């Protein structure tokens, strides 16, 4: 979150892949940068395409991904040296391996240098790997989900956001966009048809944390309240705020 | 079902 017009920032489409793994994360009139993801347990492989767009070959063309100090001890990632040198029109490609130590909120930094036309372009644009990548859908019947909603006791373990709609409110929409997020989309536990309620887990290399969640629409008013509640306090913020941005 | 409470009232 900053101060200013978030156009030509470096996080002008992170939010388009919370809920989908794939995409243009960035192009300006030189380079294009794709995505194509897929996440396991506490685990993912992220391919990351580069395309020239221009006639003319770029030169030490180095990516670098950068995880803030705090990031760092709570996600780690791997990757190979890409070749410095992508023909005009060509694409190149870079494989990171992804590991979540613990919860994060934070996202990794993603830095491309290179040389056009003997000039330095330099390139900065944030890495979509949020925390709910790490899903792990868990389908249960109406009775196992409340029994689970009504273990929490830390009141700090559950947040509720009550929200304007930023876009349309379409049920199918809806549906993607929860099952998209990574946990399990349960039928028939709210009562009222209307309301979406999900349940999973968030896998990390320290720690399981259980998570349970309602989304529930108000037409009228073009709202929404989403509620969450986990088995950690950090777990249930960072999940309402990444969802309570997709409606 | 029953959650405590409804946002929709």
């Amino acid at each position: 979150g900053s101060p200013g017009i978030r156009l030509g920032s470096s996080e002008d489409n992170f939010a388009r892949f919370v809920c989908k793994n794939n995409g243009v994360l960035f192009e300006n009139q030189l380079l294009q940068i794709g995505l194509k993801s897929e996440f396991r347990q506490n685990l993912g492989r992220m391919f990351i395409f580069y395309g020239n767009k221009t006639s003319t070959q770029f030169l030490n063309f180095t990516p670098t991904l950068i995880c803030a100090d705090d990031l760092q001890t709570n996600l780690n990632l791997q990757t190979k040296p890409v070749d410095p040198t992508v023909d005009g029109g060509a694409q190149v490609q870079q494989v990171v391996n992804i590991e979540c130590i613990s919860d994060f909120t934070e996202a990794p930094v993603l830095n491309i240098q290179f040389r056009y036309g003997g000039t330095f372009q330099n390139v900065s644009v944030k890495l979509p790997i949020t925390l709910n990548k790490f899903f792990q859908p868990t389908e249960m019947a109406s009775q196992d989900f409340f029994q689970r909603w009504k273990q929490l006791s830390n009141p700090q373990q559950e947040v509720q956001n009550i929200f304007k709609a930023k876009h349309p409110m379409d049920t199918e929409i809806t549906k993607a966009k929860i099952i998209g997020f990574g946990s399990a989309l349960l039928e028939e536990v709210d009562p009222n048809p209307a309301n979406f309620v999900g349940a999973g887990i968030i896998h990390t290399k320290t720690t399981q944390i259980g998570c349970l969640l309602r989304l529930e629409p108000n037409l009228q008013a073009q709202m929404y309240r989403l509620t969450l509640r986990t088995s950690k306090d950090t777990v249930s913020q960072r999940l309402c705020e990444l969802l309570s941005e997709q409606f | 079902s029953f959650f405590e409470d409804n946002f929709v009232p």
